[PDB]
């Protein structure tokens, strides 16, 4: 017996809510990018997508700079293209990711200032329609207290 | 949401870091000396030095013996093996008990064995049989030799099949465009199914279709795997695996109950023996339960007289409610719990106590709350008194009924109205035999 | 069917607050019982709890199965009910505790979501490539509908399938993909040249439009005991039918039940209980009741309904006495419903209920009659009466039973105390318990 | 950290493994006991 | 090999006698009980001279009192390569097997024959393994460069010999074990090469070893009859073997010994519990006894005039008296206080527990007053409840703790007499409730 696809999602609690929250957002038919931290997790979610074989590219701190050109080149041309892996730093510093507005923080509690580069990303002029950012995480945790310490510094920087 | 049966709201024995026992933790009321005397047993267990220790609970009905086994189950854990069983499994129209009572022992016995794999995998891209010089000579097979090639992501390998192989391959029927799977320690072919460089929709036969495996095409590989004495016991006595005529005969034939000699159980040991002078595996000892031993006649007991001076059975906790009981398949002799003196005097006895009212209210209260139920507080007072005039059992079984009919009401809280009806609806053995009694026609 | 003795009992006659009426779906009378049955209804159709033991007891000709029909008439479909005897367990095959342990485990379902595939279009063309032999079977299908074209590659069973009541390139079939059904539907092409052999006189039909595949969630229920005999050896499902599942290991249920746990967690799985009704259970082993006293304590129990007929008797297998036939530690641990006797009214009201059932006219005095009759002897002998009494009527051509009828059949056939009597007053006739007997008149 | 690897049962043999144009691979396994 | 944690006679390596069978009063963990173990080295002696078959032997006494452990010490000091069948009176009672049968295989397991032989092997180290092969697998040619610490040679290879390393494949710095008549080839491993781990063979490369076979009779009884293989030596359903290749093998073997081919070595077959056994066994083992290929019976009980099973009266030790005609019996007799503190020593040794004499005191008191064995399974529980509170040596409140905890025989009986309103009679009567 080989490891199943299907007990891989369903044991994570995060990606069980996001193959749920994937269902009616490619009913709808829409645009969407997708965050992560590590490499390890945009090693994992591309064979979750090979179960929807879905259209995605992924782009990181190890892909060769052209590449970088006409991924952004068939982003803002081709519309059937769905899912858009992205490390934190990388399209988030002045990309134009104007046709999305779905943007899915995996794990964006690192700093709220790379967050703040990331929504900038997206949330840009040229948007046709309402942007709806999603932050999915485990309650109980210690994403519970690395999320006060960023709210906190969110306050901080906000205020002064 | 959840489902409860009878249990369920015990966790463990809930003791403190010095063995002293609180009142109430853990879903256990009271029963202080007997939680400290399972939490010692326990110790005893996870020491992992001893061989063929018993202990028997002795205590009336509805006392609490059930639930310490299973509060010592649950302190164990999951990585040390425990069977349960009862006194009426050992006779078996198969085979004869004394068999039975063995694989049970040797049931009880865990290992944890690191296991190198040899894995050829990958996607088939040809396969080509070769013909034989003479093929109806009737020794020999038709074909002398197949070549299969394999892709896998950065490399493709191509070998060539034993015969033997390739009827194994043949068997799960694979072709060309389908990724394989093909152990090397028993010749096991797994077929994972269609590669999804092709086409997808164009099928009729509702097939997965799965990507190229990573990394090379040969590859060795470490499986941790957890194991029994009897899953190698009953593996060697119906021995199928092999890919030669007697273990692919064994598959199709039906599964029957065999005495398995000593002298395999030997082998097995020096088998296990090698493994772990290795550094391979490692040895868990565990619990064999058996609950109500009163049922076992006196072959059983007297087998068991030697079957627990062996040097590998595991720890046997028992259980019983009989005072001065005869032993079944004697005449006249008497024994306490029905168990003979012989083995008595192998045992540990620990007594389990009766209870008082307020435990028997609390443990109504933490019943009430584990099931998901509202009580009044007079309605759990009218329970208590209930439950010393009857019995636990009838108190505890009367709240669901209790349940229902507030619900029927469309109510939350449980009232004494309900409990009066509730009583009315539902009887107890006392009030049944009260009618029996004075019954007219055997009523 | 056939008129059984329980075929007038569609349900328990309840109301939304449990309060039973006096004469609904064919049960009058018995009215605590009958709403204790409804109080455990609803326990197992709330399916929160396991392994809740219920006694069902009363004198002879009393309504306890007719209780438990009326509770498995109102349990509805889709939640198992196993009702077995007490003289079912011993065997030569399986153990008491084995076959205990698969009554039990008969009484789970799961109920099982499935996705499949739906296929309806006009056949076009079949291509099938088989070897010399015939054991390698492959090959091509194009289809079509209205709209589109579509060609598939097809398998051994599907072949197998497709061999079987032959499709002729131009019939309209349909296609379950997750279930491998071959139906077909008829046939549109209506070609002028035919073989004198085959012949498609299938009905016309329309050649669908639309789209070739649709998508459908279908569920079906299967048992635990049926998930064991399946995972058993390698040819279960012909062990299902034939009974030859001897001895199913411990590690099988284990594994199936963690796998049934695993099929919960991901939601593709739910676990419907059901009912284990043991009728006359006092037919009982005492190891048949401490295998019990422990199997009632697991998650994966169903709710159990025993009845007994018996007072104060000896328990099977022990040499003492016990109330109901049973041990105090199964008694200790169930809760008892108790039926109590007929009247004059609720007698004449079943035999009304049961001339209905049988279809038979009956005259108010021979109501009165069978009424007086069954309060003197038993219930079961006025209701058995009622047959005899409508043959002996046809015989006589009128389509109504009248008094003499009964009378006849009163005299023709006898009571078991007018047969105690008539033994009792010519014992020399009989052969007596020390085989002594006088057959010659001399 | 641990990925989920082939579920498989114990292979309770000994068999030719290697202690590292085509690849000629031949069944060769054995049982540990030895009478 | 052999793995073990602890067994109740674990401690146990033999009788301790000296060369005229005199017993110690302390030696290879028996302490007491002189004149049983004196009998019991005769009875050694018995076996060990193997001149007389067939003689059966009783030990009777009181239970708990060295009979189990006086086996475990003749079966220690018997040696390796001589059977010893270790049976109970209960394990005869098949469902396959007949009474009569069982008891036949118990005692044919008993009576082995010694067979020596030569073989010729090549244990080496191979440097350096050459293969050419042809396009259609056609002829091959194999060159073999293998050496030992103190040769090296190089041998051409046959097409089986391809075959043979190609399958179980063996490459440079391996370490293999060919034998040259059946084409058997065994990795022994991987030889002292950094660059499992065996070390390098010495001497000559193609050695002859000798080898002794002890097969017992059963096992040719299996074999020679046709219709079981040998695996029901393994999966147990040899199912009635006919007593036609019983006479064969009989025949056969006394063949072989007149021409000295093999020789004879007798065993010894150990019933515990033979009170269990019933009237039919007994027949049985009357003219069982009085056959040639017999071994030595002893037979463990300890019942004291009860009734025999099968039939309705009663007889000394429950059996039967033209069984008691032919045997010898053994006595043992019970335990002072000084060898019940002198063994439960051996055994505080045994299971590495630390003991102060206060408690050995405490232990032998309440050994002498209720069980040894009471004494024997306290010691063990007593080291938990003193490693709780993080000592090592057990004191005498730590054994104080443990008899609280723990219950004996006489206090069970006494609180079950004093309150079996609470518990289950003989006539199934139970009180539960607590009130009236
Ligand atoms: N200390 C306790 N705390 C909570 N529940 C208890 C306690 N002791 C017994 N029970 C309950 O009483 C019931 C009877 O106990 P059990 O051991 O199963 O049967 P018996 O005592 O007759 O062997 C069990 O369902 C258990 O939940
Ligand atoms: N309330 C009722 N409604 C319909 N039929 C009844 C009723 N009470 C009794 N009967 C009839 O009387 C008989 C009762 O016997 P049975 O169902 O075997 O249970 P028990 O043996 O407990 O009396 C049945 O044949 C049934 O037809
Ligand atoms: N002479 C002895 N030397 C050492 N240990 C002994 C001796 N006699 C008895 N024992 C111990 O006493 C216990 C009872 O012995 P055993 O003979 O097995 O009981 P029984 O006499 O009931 O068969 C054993 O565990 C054994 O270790």
């Amino acid at each position: 017996s080989m490891p199943s696809m299907d007990r891989f999602i369903t044991e994570s609690a995060k990606l069980r809510k996001l193959d749920e929250l994937l269902v009616k957002l490619k009913s709808e038919g829409h645009r969407v990018l997708i965050y992560f931290q590590m490499t390890k997790m945009m090693d994992l979610m591309e064979e979750y997508l090979t179960y929807r074989q879905y259209n995605h590219i992924r782009l990181d701190g190890s892909s060769k700079l052209e590449d970088r050109r006409d991924l952004v080149h068939d982003w803002q041309t081709n519309p059937e293209i769905f899912v858009f892996l992205l490390s934190t730093r990388a399209g988030g510093l002045g990309i134009n990711l104007t046709a999305a507005d779905t943007v899915i923080f995996y794990d964006s509690d690192w700093n709220p200032t790379i967050d703040s580069q990331a929504m900038d990303r997206a949330h840009r002029l040229g948007q046709t329609r309402q942007v709806t950012v999603y932050r999915l995480l485990v309650r109980g945790t210690i994403e519970e207290r690395m999320r006060d310490r960023a709210k906190q510094k969110e306050q901080v920087q906000q205020v002064v | 949401v959840t489902r409860t049966a009878a249990h369920t709201h015990i966790k463990g024995l809930g003791l403190d870091e010095s063995g002293v026992a609180k009142r109430v933790e853990g879903g256990f009321v009271g029963q202080i000396e007997a939680r400290e005397a399972c939490g010692v047993i326990v110790d005893l267990i996870k020491a992992k030095k001893m061989s063929g220790r018993a202990i028997l609970l002795a205590g009336g009905p509805s006392t609490g013996k059930t639930a310490l086994a299973l509060a010592i189950s649950q302190e164990l854990g999951p990585k040390v093996p425990f069977c349960p069983l009862v006194g009426s499994e050992l006779y078996s129209v198969e085979v004869k008990k004394t068999e039975t009572l063995m694989e049970n022992f040797r049931r009880a016995i865990g290992l944890r064995i690191k296991e190198t794999k040899e894995v050829y995998e990958g996607e088939v891209t040809e396969l080509t049989p070769e013909d034989a010089e003479n093929p109806l000579g009737g020794y020999g097979k038709t074909i002398s030799h197949v070549i299969v090639g394999l892709k896998s992501a950065k490399g493709t390998k191509t070998l060539r099949l034993d015969p033997t192989i390739y009827e194994s391959i043949q068997r799960e029927k694979v072709s060309i465009g389908d990724v394989i799977y093909i152990e090397a320690n028993t010749g096991a072919v797994k077929r994972v199914g269609r590669s999804d460089a092709y086409a997808t929709e164009f099928d009729l036969e509702t097939e997965e279709y799965v990507p190229l495996p990573k990394g090379e095409v040969h590859k060795k590989k470490e499986i941790v795997q957890d194991v029994t004495l009897h899953d190698l016991d009953v593996a060697n006595a119906r021995p199928q695996g092999g890919q030669d005529v007697i273990s692919m005969m064994g598959q199709l034939l039906k599964p029957k109950k065999t005495e398995i000699t000593e002298k395999l159980r030997q082998e097995v040991n020096k088998v296990v023996a090698k493994y772990i002078d290795q550094g391979v595996a490692e040895l868990i000892p565990g619990v064999l339960f058996i609950d109500e031993v009163n049922m076992l006649d006196i072959e059983i007991f007297t087998y068991l007289n030697k079957a627990l001076e062996s040097n590998i059975a595991p720890v046997v906790v028992l259980a019983s409610n009989r005072g001065m009981t005869t032993v079944r398949g004697t005449e006249d002799v008497i024994s306490p719990h029905g168990v003979p003196p012989d083995l008595i005097d192998r045992l540990l006895i620990v007594r389990t106590l009766p209870y008082d009212k307020d435990e028997i209210r609390t443990i109504i209260e933490r019943r009430a709350t584990v099931e998901r139920l509202q009580v009044e507080s007079s309605a759990l007072d009218l329970l208590a008194t209930m439950g010393t005039e009857t019995s636990l059992r009838y108190a505890l079984q009367l709240l669901a009924p209790c349940g229902i009919l507030a619900q029927t009401s469309n109510r939350k809280e449980i009232v004494v109205n309900d409990v009066n009806e509730a009583k009315l609806l539902f009887l107890d053995a006392k009030r049944s035999t009260k009618i029996l009694e004075t019954s007219a026609n055997y009523l | 069917s056939l008129i059984a003795a329980h075929s007038h009992i569609t349900g328990l006659g309840l109301d939304e607050n449990l309060q039973p009426r006096p004469t609904s779906e064919g049960m009058v009378g018995q009215l605590q019982a009958r709403r204790a049955a409804g109080v455990i209804l609803k326990m197992v159709q709330n399916g929160t709890i396991a392994g809740r033991a219920v006694l069902v007891a009363g004198p002879p000709s009393t309504g306890k199965t007719a209780l438990a029909m009326g509770v498995s008439q109102s349990l509805g479909k889709d939640v198992p009910f196993t009702a077995i005897a007490g003289s079912e367990i011993f065997s030569l095959e399986l153990s008491k505790t084995e076959a205990l342990t698969q009554a039990f485990r008969k009484s789970i379902g799961i109920k099982i979501k499935e996705e499949t595939e739906l296929i309806e279009g006009e056949v076009v063309e079949i291509q099938i490539d088989r070897s010399i032999t015939g054991g390698h079977k492959q090959g091509k299908l194009t289809i079509k509908t209205t709209d589109m074209e579509t060609i598939y590659e097809l398998g051994n069973k599907m072949i197998d399938g497709l061999t079987k009541e032959k499709v002729l390139a131009g019939d309209v079939i349909s296609i379950d993909k997750a279930s491998g059904k071959i139906t077909k539907l008829g046939r549109s092409f209506a070609r002028s040249r035919d073989y004198d052999a085959m012949g498609a006189d299938t009905r016309f039909v329309q050649c669908p439009e639309g789209e070739l595949q649709k998508r459908k969630t279908v569920v079906h229920t299967v048992s635990l005991h049926e998930i064991d005999v399946i995972n058993s050896r390698t040819q279960g499902f012909l062990a299902l039918f034939t009974g030859d599942t001897g001895e199913i290991r411990s590690e099988v249920r284990d594994q199936i039940n963690t796998k049934v746990a695993e099929w919960k967690e991901e939601g593709k799985a739910e676990i419907v209980p059901g009912v284990l009704f043991i009728d006359e259970v006092h037919m009982l082993d005492i190891e048949c009741f401490s295998f019990i006293n422990r199997a009632l304590e697991d998650e994966f129990a169903p709710i159990v309904m025993m009845a007994t007929n018996r007072g104060v008797s000896k328990t099977r297998g022990t040499n003492y006495k016990s109330p109901h036939g049973l041990p105090l530690d199964l008694l200790d641990r169930s809760i008892i419903i108790t039926t109590k006797s007929y009247n004059e009214q609720e007698i004449k009201t079943i035999l009304s209920i049961r001339a209905q059932e049988e279809e038979v006219e009956l005259s108010s005095d021979a109501l009165d009659l069978l009424t007086k009759t069954g309060v003197e002897t038993s219930l079961r002998y006025s209701s058995n009466l009622i047959s005899v009494a409508q043959q002996i009527a046809m015989k006589r051509k009128n389509n109504t039973v009248e008094v003499e009828d009964v009378k006849r059949a009163y005299l023709l056939f006898l009571d078991s105390a007018r047969s105690v009597k008539y033994v009792q007053e010519n014992e020399s006739q009989y052969i007596d318990d020390q085989g002594n007997v006088q057959i010659s008149i001399a | 950290f641990e990925r989920a690897d082939v579920d498989s049962p114990f292979s309770f043999t000994t068999f030719g493994k290697t202690t590292s144009k085509f690849t000629d691979l031949i069944y060769s396994s054995r049982n540990p006991i030895k009478y």
